[PDB]
Formats: C-alpha cells, structure tokens, sequence
C-alpha cells in the first residue's frame, strides 16, 4: 500500500516490497 | 540425519515482459521499463494554452497578400505554431511567383504574432484608379476581386502618371512589407491598363535597391489568366524609411505586417484540423502525453517533447532473468 | 550466466520471496521461511536506477529534427537537408538501441554477480562449519535456531562458537 | 595410488587469426569472421542486367545538346546508371553557360531512360535560314557544325521576323525542353547575324516568365570564339505548353526529351570503361561480389551493397583465445 | 581472462579436443580420451551467432553517402556538402570498429566464463568425492568407470553412491 | 596455536580524483587520468611562428576595397588565419553591396598570402577625370576620399567617351580583380557625374560574361549618401585576360591580387586582439598549450589541437576503487 | 563489485602495499610484511594503458566544425549549417562521455577480478594445507619460512613437500 | 563432410564437428 | 626517482613504484 521497503523513485522493482 | 538448512536464491515473479541483448532476444525478465511512447491522441491541439494557427484550406502566401478565399485570416492573434496542409487550394489566385517565398516561411518559423497596419491608403490614389484591379482568378461573393492587402493600380483618364511614394516605419517593431508587379500578356493589354508602353518600379530603402520591368510574354492559362502577379517582400527596420517609384504594373502595398511578438515557432504541414484540445507537445498526426524519454510518433514536433527514434520497441531490464 | 548462479548452480527462482531481489530460505526445525535481504537488493536498485538516469540523460543532447522548405529548383539542398535529418535520427537510433542491448545485457550479468557473491558471502562466513549441496544451499554440521540465520543474514557469524560440534560431526559423519 | 582422473578444458588448433581488443591487440583466436570486403573486379559493369549509360569524352551537356563529337549518344537505350569523367573533353564545344546545370543533372540522377522526340522541326523555318548556324568551334568531320538538338537560326535577305512558336505537350510523360541564346562580340556581328540591333527572347509556361536580352561583350576566345552560347531547359508537364517569342540571337529547340522512365540511377564520376560484365553492386573504381556486411572500396556505390566503413580492417572474434 | 580460468588455472587449450569447444578429458584405467560438451558449445554457439547477426543488423540502417555537385559560384555548399558526408562515414566507421572491439572483449570474456562454468559444474557436482588438482583436473576419490565419466559429463552423478568408498579413501589419505 | 599467515589484497592510497560510471557517480580512484583541457591564454597568437592577420575595425571589404581608414593593411605580409570582428566598423564607406561576398570569404579562408599589383594606372585615365570621385562617406585626414584600389571615375569637359579597357593576367597565379558600379540618386546626379544618361559596365573573360546597368532610385542615406556603389569580383587565372567597357558609372580597377600562397587558412571572428605570443592551436577566445585528447574551450580552432567536446568534465579511471 | 574480491570478500586496501596494484602481506615468525605482485600490476598496467591509446586512437577521426558564411537571404542554409555542425558535435560528445563512462566501469571489475585470480590462484596452489579464513588470508597448517613465502608468490609452491605435516596438523586440529 | 556436430549456419566454429 | 618498477609511459599508476 502507502510504505515500501525500499527508495525506489523510477519503480524499477515494481511492486515488489510496496504494502 | 539431514541438519540444519539455508539456501541463497532469487526473486521469480507472474512477469511476462520481454527485453533483447545482443547475444539473446525475447529474455522474460521479472522487471522491465517500457522507455519508448507509442501513443497519441490524433489532434491539433493548443501548445501550453495557446492556439495554432491553422491555415486550412489557405496558404502561406494567400493569408499574407490577402486572397479573398482567405478572409478567415484577415487579422489572427497571437499563435503557437502554424499548421499549413501538404499542397493548399487557396494560395495564389491570381498566377505568378512569391520572390524569396522560403526564406520569407522561415522567418515566419521565429515569429508569435502580426499586427497588420495600414501603411498606404486605398483611399490616396487621387492620380489613378485604386478600384478597378480586379480579377475572376480571385473571385469573392460571386464577383471579381483582388488580394486584399496590396492594390493593383490602373490607369485614370488614359493617364498612369509617375508614382512617387515613401513609408518611413516610425514604429518600434521591425516591419514586413509586400508589394508586387504586373506581368501582362501583350502590349495591347499593356498601354489598356497603364498606358505607358515601357514602365519600372523602383523599390529603396537603406539596403534595398530594386528595378522591377514587367516582362511580356504569352503564356498558358492558369486559373483563367495568362498574366502573371510576381511579389516580393522586405524587412523595413524601425527607422528606416521604404520609397517606390513606378509607371505602371505596380502592385501597390496597402497593409504590412508589424513583428510585435518572436519566440520559438514552426509551420508544422499537417492535413489535420483543430481538435479543441491542449498539450505540451505536439506532432503534425496529434499530440503527445507521456512521461517516457522516448517516443517514435514524428520527427517534426514542439513543444517539451520525448526525443524521436525509428524503433518500434524499446524495453530496458531492471531485473532478473524470470524462471518459467 | 556469465557469473553461473541465477540459472546455473541455482536452477530456479523463488516465486514465494515476494519482497526481494535476492534473499535467503532458511529451514530449521523451529521452522522454514523465506527472508529477502534487503542491503544487496536496495545497492541492486541504487545500481539499475542510476543506469536508467544515465541512459535518459545521455539522450538528452541528441538531434531535434526542424523543418526546412525549398523551391522547384533547390532539390539538390533539399536533399542535402533531408538526408543530413536522416542521417542523424538513424545515428540517433542506433545509439539508443544499442544502449539499450548492451546495457540490458550488462544489467542480467549484474544480478547473477550480486547472487553469486551473496552465496560466496555466507559460504565463507561458514566454512567447514556447514556442507556445500551444489544448488544454492548449506547443510548445517551443527544446529541453527531462527537467530543464527539471521546472523548469517547480517554477517555476523560466529565460526569458533559452534567450531568443535561441528567437528563433532564431521568426525561423527567421517565415521 | 593415483586415482581416476577427469579433466575441463578447452578448444585449441592450428589457427593464426588475429582480433584486438580494447586493452590488447593481435590476439590470435581459434574462429574468427572477416567482415570487411575489401577487393573488386576493376571494371565498370551492368546493374542487375542493365548496361549503364557511359558517356566516354563526353559530358551531360554534350550529350543532352548533341555536341557533334557526342554522335554516340544520340540515342541512348534504358540505362542503370550514367558514367561520366571528372573533365570530359567533350563538353560546350561552342563556349558558353548551361543555366541551372547541376540541378538538371540531378533531375537526372532520378531518370532511367529518355525518348527524343522532334518538337519544333528545323524544316518548318520557312522566314529564317535553319541551316547556317554552324562554327568551327563544333567540328564535324572537317566541316563547321552545331549541337544536333537546337537549331541556330540566321537571318533569310537581310530580315529576321519575330518567332512566335507554340508546343503543346501532348504527351503523358514531362518533358525535358532546351533552348538556348547568343551572346556575340559587337554590334556589327549582331546585325550581321540577325539584323535587329536590340533583340530578346521570351519563353513562356504555367509557370516559366522569362525574358532573355543578348549580353554584347569583348571576350577571350574560347575554342576560337569570343562569342558565348547560353543555354536553359525546363521540365513541361502535360498538357501544359511552351511559348517561344523572339527576333534573334534564338537558338531554337529542335529535339526534346520525353521521360519515359524513372526510378533509382546515378550519375558516378568514373574514368573507367565499360568491361562487358555484371554485377549486383557496382563502384567508380569496380564492382563488388561479396557476401560480407561491410566494405572500403569507395563511399559512392550503386546497387545492393555492402556498407560502407574507412576501416583497411575489420574482424570479429569468435572462438577462444587460442594457445600456442 | 577476466573467469581465471582460460589461460588462467587451466593453463592451455586441447588440440586433441577437435569437436567442441569445451569439454573433459578423463583418464580412468579403462582408458583415457577427449569428449566434447555439446550442450555447452551449442549454447555458445547460438550466442555468438546472435551476436554476429545483432552487430550486421544494428548496422544495416547505416549512412549512404550520395554524389552532388555545384559549380565555381557554390563553394560554401559544395565544403557543406562534403563535410556533411565525411562527418557521417566519420561516425558509423567509429561506431563499427568500436563496436567489434569491444564485443571482442566481450566474447573472449564469454568463452572464458563458459569454461568456468563448466568447472564449477563437476566440482559441485563431485565435492569431496575427489582431490581439486588445482590446475582443471579432479583425483577421484573412488574409480569411475567410463560410464560414471558420462554421469559427470552429462550432469547425473550420484554423490551418495560413492559416497563411503571416497570416505574409505579420505580416512586412508589422512592417514 | 595460530599458524603463519598470508593475505591477498590491493593498493589503496591518499587519492581524492573521482570518476563516473553507468551505475555510480563520484566514484574515487586511486589512479585517474583527466583527458580535458580546459584552460587557455586568453590571447591572439601567432601559429607556429606565422603571425595571423588583424583586421582590427575593418571588414574583409573595407580591406580589400582599401576604405580609407584601412591604410593599416594597405600590403599584409603572410598571414596563419585571419582575425575579423563580428561587426566591423570599418566596413563600405560608401554604402551599398558586395556581391558574392560571402563565396569570396570562403575563397580567402584557403589563402595565406595576397599581392597587390597595379593592373590599371590611375594615370592612364587621358579622357575622363579620375581624381575628382570622393565621398564623404569615405573621409581621410578630414579631407573627402574613397578605396584606394578602385577608381571612382568622372566625366571630363562634360564627356565621358566609351571606355573599353582590357588587362592579360600575365602572371602565373590567379588574380582576384575587383570592381564596381554606381546607382545614383537621380537622372539629374546622373548626367552631372557622367553625362550619358543610359549607361552600362560589360565585363568579359573567358567564363564570365556580365553586364551591369545603373539602377536609379530614391533611397534612405546611410553616411549621408542615398547613392549606392555595388562591388563585384572575380579570379582570372593565368593567361586569361578581362576587357571593360562603360560609359559611365564604372569602378574601375586600380590594384588586384596576386594570390601567391595557398594553403590551411581561416577567417576566424574574435574581439580579441594581438598578444605577442606564439602557439600551436587557436581558438577565437585564446590560444591552447595542451598534450589532453579533449578540450571544452570553442569549437572553431585552428592548428594541431585538442579535439572539441561540449562537456564540462572527462576522467577516465586507472586505478582500483580507493578505500577510506 | 562485479568479482566480490575489491570491497567484497577483502574488505579495504593497503595503504602500506605502496610499489602495486596488487600483491601479498605475510606474516610468518621470520616476520611481517608487504610485497607487491609486480607480474599482475604490470599486465594490467599494460591493459589500462593499451585501452586509454585505444579511447584516444578512436577520437582522433571525430568531426571538426568549420566556420562559413551566409547573407541576409540565406537563413534558411545558415539555419541547416549550424544544424549540421551541433548535430555533429553532440555526437562526439555522446560517443566521448559515453565511451569514459562504459570503459571506467569495465576498468574497476577488471582490477576487482584481478584481485580475485590473485586470491585463487595461491588458494589453488595451497589447498587443504592451509585454512581460508574468510578475507582474504590463508592460515598455515605448517610454518612457512619467508622462502616459501616468496615460493607462493611466484607460482612454485610445493604441495606435496609439507603435505603430510600439514596433514599432521589437520589431523590434530580435528582432535 | 555432410553432417554436423552442431547448428552453425555462419560458421562462427568453422569445421568445428563437421564430418 | 629517476628510476621505476614498471613501464608506465602514459602514467596510469602514478607514482607507484618510482623512485
Ligand atoms: C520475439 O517475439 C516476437 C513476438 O513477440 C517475434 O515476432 C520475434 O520474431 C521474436 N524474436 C525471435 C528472435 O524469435
Ligand atoms: C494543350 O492541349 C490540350 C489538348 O489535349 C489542352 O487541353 C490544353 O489546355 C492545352 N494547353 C495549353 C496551354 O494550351
Ligand atoms: C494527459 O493529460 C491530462 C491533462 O493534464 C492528464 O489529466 C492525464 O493524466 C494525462 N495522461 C496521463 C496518462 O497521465
Ligand atoms: C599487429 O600486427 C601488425 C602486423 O600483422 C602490425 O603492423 C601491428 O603493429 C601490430 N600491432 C601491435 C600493437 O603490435
Ligand atoms: C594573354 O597573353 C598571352 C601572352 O603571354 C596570350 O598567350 C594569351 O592568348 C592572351 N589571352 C588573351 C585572352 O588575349
Ligand atoms: C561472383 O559472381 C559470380 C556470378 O554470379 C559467381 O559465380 C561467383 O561465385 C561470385 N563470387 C563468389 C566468391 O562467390
Ligand atoms: C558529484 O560531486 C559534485 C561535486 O564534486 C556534485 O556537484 C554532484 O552533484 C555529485 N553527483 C552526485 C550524483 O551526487
Ligand atoms: C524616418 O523618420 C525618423 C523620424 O522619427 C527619422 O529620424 C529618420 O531619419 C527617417 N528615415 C528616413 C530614411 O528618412
Ligand atoms: C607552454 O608552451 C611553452 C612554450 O613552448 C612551454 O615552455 C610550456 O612548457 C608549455 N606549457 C606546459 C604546461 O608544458
């Protein structure tokens, strides 16, 4: 949702570790 | 018996994306950046707010000299760039040439804005006739007539007498100016419209130093007419003082055009029309809405724009080689 | 793999590590889980979100094609001119699409490093301590509660605290 | 006791193939691919079946005008692509300017075949002598003569009516017209030649309006004249037409060329000569038969060619680097 | 070798090896030969393949220079002209040298890699079943028939099979 | 107990420079190298021991012409590269235009070494006045004057006699001859200065065959004067000869150049001026003493220099990742 | 790191290895001390030195602006001009940056991997005489006089001379 | 001679198992 | 000084082992 667990500006992970 | 465990491994994920490398293409990776736009919306519309300037059916030319098929133009506002369509219907009217038309289009390319001004009355031809130069080449309203921002001046009383006539631009602006001359068919029609059989113009300002002499020479009929209108333009800088000298054929100037507004602009040749829309980019087949460095659309836009490419795919990998 | 790890002596990927790049998957009979490591997965994103900025700002000088117009008997400029524009926006093309090759390429091997230097980070910090099973995983000589493996996780792992039960059983298992 | 044993290793062989690297050069490797052609045939050969246009001693000029020593080109077949040398000898036998010349051989490096076709017949000069425009400057077998395709026309008892000639061109295809003017040395010539003192010609299209005036001047002598030969062409469309008025110094088109051909030519600068062969890429220095993907014979190729590279080599690694 | 393992702690190639470009020589006292690794070298072979075809593909939009001419009066365009074109063949002649050095790097470095992939295969594969020689070579531990040498070529060797014979001659050595 | 120890490691030291790469910036290095000069003199050398030319306030026109205020550079040695100022003051006195002028440029930016030689003696002028054509316009030492190298010709006992005047390059260089017409402001100024009232200027060699006629007109008076003095060139090349004939409103030729040395020049447009010092590679904004592969100063140079790149900073690593 | 050896597996450098890139610290009872590995440091010397010529060798064909001259009526070709002129710039500019940019990058994982075939070429010649402590360091099971110190920095160690008091204390330690 | 070892349509193993 | 460990003509390692 609102908080990930990392500083990721350009969504190159996307998705992943976003809750 | 089996101790403890630990294994090291790597993310697998639903993705189906696909990037290429130079030993391998088609690899699904579980993370790709698509950095290539592909879409438009397929309309002319506004750049940031402001309007274009969309010349339909009419010309460069016609919307400068004024042809009576180009009324819609008479006075445009300010513009954020011209569209003019591949090959317009009304451009000259009456047939002839446009002396240095490419350049004049390319100063057009850096200009925002005209203010049309009448520099030499219709009204203060006393010695001649500012009122019988029409033609069915330039037909309006089912009667013949004439570009609208320039007189062709016939004889009065079987009398051309010799024309002397200066403009000095007191204006703060730079200003464009246009005139033209006649050529006719014989000398017949020559002495008929300005009596005198050899006839001149003289054209001066302080780098200007022009003698036009109308050539006589029968030709094809193009839109009726074997006579042919040649015009030719300047820049008269603040200050400077425009002077014509002429006998006879001469295409009188009635409005120039005062360069009030300069910027980035371009005559972008697109057979679209206005599409009631606003953007930040633009391309002659619509404009563009993105966030991506990159889009294959068109080469010739404006506006804050993605940089063109010919490829039709371009996918970075962000992640890992994806396990099926 | 030019590293041998991501689809090599690691044969697949973990769909069930969902909050992570690389990680681990521990199994001791307090239990079993999957745990991302999150320090070489964010230096991973630092890396690929830096190229993809580099990529874009590279791009940013290259060539803005501009209308030009000529006359009936200006086609040799004209021509002049069109190709001039066709020659940069294919010189263009090519510098974006092989880019993009080269460093996708260069972006695959990067992640099969940073897995094999994960699994060459925990395999040094235990030693004979634990047997290598050749896929990715360590059978402990001794035995790992559920903060042992994070202390491998963390690389903080003590070899001389459990040294001699594991020689306890490497000499167990050697006989 | 020693053990079984198993060992990894890799290719080796007799290979001495070379690549360089970044941080090393000469690196013998076991396979590598040479991608670099870098030999041709020496000979300037057919395209695909089509035997080009070589125009020998020659020039465009001589040919298109029918400079008498150019008798082998005056018609020429479908041709692939045209020859011509960097100085032919064969050029405007009488001195003189071709107006707007590069721009013709342009049009021309589009154009694979022309039609000559008889538009104004020399016979049907019935006021003017159409047999007497010749000069020792134009040689024919030791016997003054002139460009085959235009007529200079002469004076008949000491009269030369105005010329009024019309052609209408009644073909579908455009059509490459050639006129030209004289340029003589003083007035007495003048009038001797054409016996008006102050002539002109004018020419006339849908979009041509021009109006020649001899230029009269004392000049070195070129090929023994002082007086100059002008020439000027344009492209008729279709059912468009040419108008030709004049009272002298007219050189007066005879042939014209129909363009019955078009599609993808050149015109190469080359001082070689036909060499009865055939080729799929073609050079001004020889043909190319290569299967590889690059090339550095000469940048300017016709056909289906390797790319062009100013490299003298280029091989890629494809095997190992190779033990000694 | 950027692996270390071409030129490196395999210190020359195989002239007896004819078909493949990597592969094994073993040595047991059936006998002793050379056999290629297909799969190995067929991968690379599709690599570099790709890789020819990639470079001749990406220059296949590459500039055509075009004959103009202008007379004595055009001069500045005629300079124009010719830089233009000098400027473009300039430029894809720097682009296609540059690019076949460095995908010469690039595929040396690949072949070597490959061959340390392989290594590391068999040595996971064989772990303490036998002594690592150190220069590409392994001291079995156990006796491998020529058929076993297929299990290990073809990546189907039991560790748990030879298991305790290794661990007889393991306790034998360390003493 | 613990046994002896060995450690592989790697050098690290006192280093701060920092290099880039793909994924990381402001990475330190232990060893770099920067590959960018970007420092330069400030100054206007000379290259290679050869002084350059300084045109200082005049024009490449006023030089060549010789304005009165040019006398500096009445005969230049041999120049490197020649230095003008993006607005020279001293330009055409006598207002009007060059024609070509910028084709001429272009000329002289492959020449190093002009010699002035007199082709037509201002004496030789029997039967019109050749000293009374001054300006102005043109002043010197407070006293009416014009350029020095061409004769501004008057009507003498209110005659002006058909001038017909020829000149043989008899050298073995080319020769740059120069010459010119005037426009005056009315018939009235017309017949004083000249008397004829319809006057020409022919011009002839074995290319060229012009022939100019005074264009009158009521212009803006820039330095005072509305008249207009039009300039023309051209190369005559060894054995070729010009011939002139007017009967009014010539410029005739005085002095012409001996293009006597040929080779790598340029016209490089500088405010600077001479520095006294001597280089191997200029650029308009100062000089470079560099052995880097790369410089960010100006992309116009002249000499063995540095190649040019628009970027503020280059540094290749060559050592290893530096630890704090 | 793409290799794991620089800042990976060996945590930082030697300030006091002041004569290499690389090389060895030993520390046996004769004493301790630095000594570079100048076979390794000369072969990359050469490398980096051959790619710089290379870089710079690549950029001496670039573009060369040129300065020309229009009038009033020739803005349309002035326009195209300097078009042509900063066209060909930014190129050069783009190949140059992008050229250091790739180059440096492949020059920090040259060193790193370097490093790396230092680390296992001398762990290839000691094998089980000698524990791998995890950083870079081998602990000695025998004692190593500042001879054979130098016998492991020049390739010529002999495994088989102090195998067995190496397996002396192997046995040892296990007990 | 007729036959291959492997699929090499560029020949980047020249001779490489062909017999 | 005047004298160095390695060949270094270009001085990628500057410095290192001159004396
Ligand atoms: C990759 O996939 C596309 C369709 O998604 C296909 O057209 C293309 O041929 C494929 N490339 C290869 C090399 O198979
Ligand atoms: C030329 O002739 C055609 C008849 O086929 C006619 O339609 C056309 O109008 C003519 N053109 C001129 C200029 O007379
Ligand atoms: C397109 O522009 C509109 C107007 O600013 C905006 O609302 C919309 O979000 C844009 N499109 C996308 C995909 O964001
Ligand atoms: C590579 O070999 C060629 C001759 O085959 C030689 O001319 C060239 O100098 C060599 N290059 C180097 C760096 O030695
Ligand atoms: C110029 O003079 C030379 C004599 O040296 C002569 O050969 C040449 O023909 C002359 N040229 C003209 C045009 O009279
Ligand atoms: C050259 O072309 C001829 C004719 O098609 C052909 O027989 C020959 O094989 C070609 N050259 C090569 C090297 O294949
Ligand atoms: C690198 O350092 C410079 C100052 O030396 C700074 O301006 C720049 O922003 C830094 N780059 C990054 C990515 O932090
Ligand atoms: C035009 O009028 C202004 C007065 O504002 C004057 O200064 C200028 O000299 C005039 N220009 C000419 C050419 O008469
Ligand atoms: C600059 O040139 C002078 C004169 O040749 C020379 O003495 C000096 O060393 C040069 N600058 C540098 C940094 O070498």
């Amino acid at each position: 949702x609102p908080v990930s667990l990392y500083e990721d500006p350009l969504g190159v992970a996307g998705g992943m570790g976003v809750y | 018996d089996p101790g403890d465990q630990i294994c090291i491994g790597y993310h697998a994920n639903n993705s189906t994306e696909q990037v290429d490398t130079i030993m391998e293409k088609n690899v699904t990776v579980t993370h790709a950046q698509d950095i290539l736009e592909k879409k438009h919306n397929g309309k002319l519309c506004d750049l940031d707010g402001v309007k274009p300037l969309i010349l339909r059916d009419c010309s460069v030319a016609g919307w400068l000299l004024g042809n009576p098929m180009c009324d819609e133009f008479i006075n445009v506002p300010e513009w954020s760039y011209i569209v003019e369509k591949a090959n317009p219907v009304n451009d000259l009217c009456y047939p002839g040439d446009f002396n240095d038309y490419e350049e004049l289009k390319h100063l057009l390319s850096r200009i925002n804005h005209f203010e049309k001004i009448q520099i030499i009355p219709k009204s203060s031809w006393s010695s001649h006739e500012a009122s019988l130069g029409v033609s069915s080449a330039c037909p309006y309203q089912g009667k013949s007539s004439f570009f609208r921002n320039v007189v062709w001046l016939i004889k009065k009383n079987s009398t051309y007498p010799t024309i002397k006539r200066s403009y000095n631009n007191t204006n703060q602006e730079d200003l464009l100016v246009l005139w033209g001359i006649h050529h006719p068919n014989d000398a017949a029609e020559q002495t008929k419209l300005y009596q005198n059989p050899t006839t001149y113009i003289s054209v001066g300002t302080s780098t200007l130093n022009q003698r036009l002499v109308p050539r006589i020479a029968t030709r094809s009929k193009v839109n009726g007419q074997s006579g042919r209108m040649e015009f030719f333009w300047t820049i008269l800088k603040p200050n400077d003082a425009i002077n014509f000298e002429s006998n006879g054929n001469f295409i009188a100037p009635e409005y120039a055009y005062k360069i009030v507004k300069k910027g980035d602009s371009t005559i972008m040749k697109s057979e679209l029309e206005y599409g009631n829309c606003n953007t930040k980019c633009q391309t002659p087949m619509g404009a563009i809405n993105s966030s991506m460095p990159f889009h294959n659309i068109h080469p010739l836009t404006i506006g804050e724009c993605p940089k063109y490419v010919k490829s039709n795919r371009l996918v970075l990998a962000t992640g890992l080689r994806n396990s099926p | 793999g030019l590293f041998g790890a991501i689809a090599g002596f690691i044969e697949g990927g973990w769909q069930g590590m969902v909050d992570g790049w690389y990680g681990y998957h521990h199994s001791n009979e307090q239990g079993s889980g999957y745990a991302a490591d999150k320090e070489s997965t964010q230096k991973a994103i630092d890396g690929v979100t830096n190229k993809v900025n580099s990529i874009i700002d590279k791009m940013n000088t290259q060539f803005e094609a501009v209308g030009r117009e000529f006359n009936n008997l200006e086609r040799r400029i004209e021509n002049l001119n069109k190709k001039m524009e066709d020659g940069f926006l294919d010189v263009w093309t090519y510098n974006a699409e092989l880019l993009v090759l080269m460093e996708n390429e260069r972006t695959l091997d990067f992640h099969d490093s940073n897995v094999k230097n994960l699994y060459d980070k925990v395999r040094l910090q235990l030693r004979d301590n634990a047997k290598e099973l050749g896929n990715g995983c360590f059978e402990f000589y001794h035995k790992c509660d559920n903060e042992c493996m994070e202390s491998v996780r963390n690389g903080t792992y003590d070899y001389p605290q459990y040294s001699e039960e594991a020689r306890l059983k490497r000499e167990e298992i050697s006989s």
